[PDB]
């Protein structure tokens, strides 16, 4: 339904929220009354019209298929190339993941998308990451790899991945320190 | 000097002592014995008793009239017939 501002613009008259609510209730009753085409088109004067995108598969020098994607987490930024076939080998900055991420937590973060879509070992990946710490880089690589994998997994799997949260860029970033307080929210010890 | 187990006596039906006690309490409350005991615990000086009785009577009048008005107007709680006007 057109908002009170739109209704005011149409009626060149100031309105109160109560008046607008009364009018909207009357319109709802009209529509529910099983009206005719003339009434429906009259109501259309007041009615107001209100998924993940998949990267395109490409082919390497040997013609073997791959997909490319990018992602960011905290200050970290990563770009991932996921090939259609492989033994699960992931090379970050040219270093195998088990050596680039000594932390089992970050290795689990890398694992998460493939494990979700039941593809452990079914692809090889080459990722380049920069900025942020170990965990930020792991998250960024996870996001990039998931976005690339969307190029291969079915649409049902893509939607399931989105619902699991593998394809949402985590907006949570550091909050600026404010003057007169210790940190983003830690105020100074109230003196007495 | 009265025959015992006739006054204020309730027979519990099928062992539901909870229901029997609640019914007995209802009987005593309706007869006003609970309020009588609660007030008689401490002496209520005659002036205070008169003031309380007057206040209770005024409260009863007001509440009964308000309930009458509420019941009388209840029928007008229906949905608005002239919606849109």
């Amino acid at each position: 339904w057109l908002i009170k501002e739109e209704l005011e613009e149409m009626l060149v008259e100031k309105l109160s929220d109560l008046d607008y609510m009364q009018f909207i209730r009357l319109l709802e009753k009209l529509l529910t009354s099983q009206c005719g085409a003339a009434e429906e088109e009259f109501v259309q004067r007041f009615r107001r019209s209100v998924k993940q995108l998949i990267e395109p598969v490409q082919y390497d020098e040997q013609g073997m298929a791959f997909s490319k994607s990018e992602g960011k987490r905290k200050t970290a930024k990563a770009e991932a190339i996921v090939y259609k076939h492989g033994s699960g080998r992931i090379k970050v900055n040219g270093i195998d993941y088990q050596l680039y991420f000594p932390i089992t937590q970050d290795r689990e973060q890398l694992m998460f998308p493939f494990h979700f879509v039941d593809r452990l070992g079914k692809h090889d990946v080459t990722c380049t990451v920069s900025g942020g710490g170990r965990s930020a880089q792991a998250g960024a690589i996870r996001l990039a790899m998931a976005k690339a994998l969307c190029s291969f997994v079915t649409e049902d799997e893509v939607e399931w991945m989105r619902q699991a949260g593998l394809l949402t860029t985590d907006p949570r970033v550091r909050e600026r320190k404010k003057p007169g307080q210790e940190g983003a929210r830690r105020k100074f010890t109230w003196k007495k | 000097k009265h025959l015992k187990f006739i006054a204020r006596t309730v027979m519990v039906q099928e062992g539901n002592v909870e229901s029997a006690y609640r019914t007995l309490n209802r009987i005593l409350t309706m007869d006003g014995l609970i309020e009588d005991i609660k007030h008689r615990r401490y002496y209520e000086k005659p002036c205070r008793r008169r003031q309380r009785e007057s206040y209770e009577r005024c409260r009863r009048i007001y509440n009964m009239e308000m309930a009458r008005k509420i019941n009388f107007l209840m029928r007008k709680n229906r949905a608005d017939p002239w919606q849109g006007c």
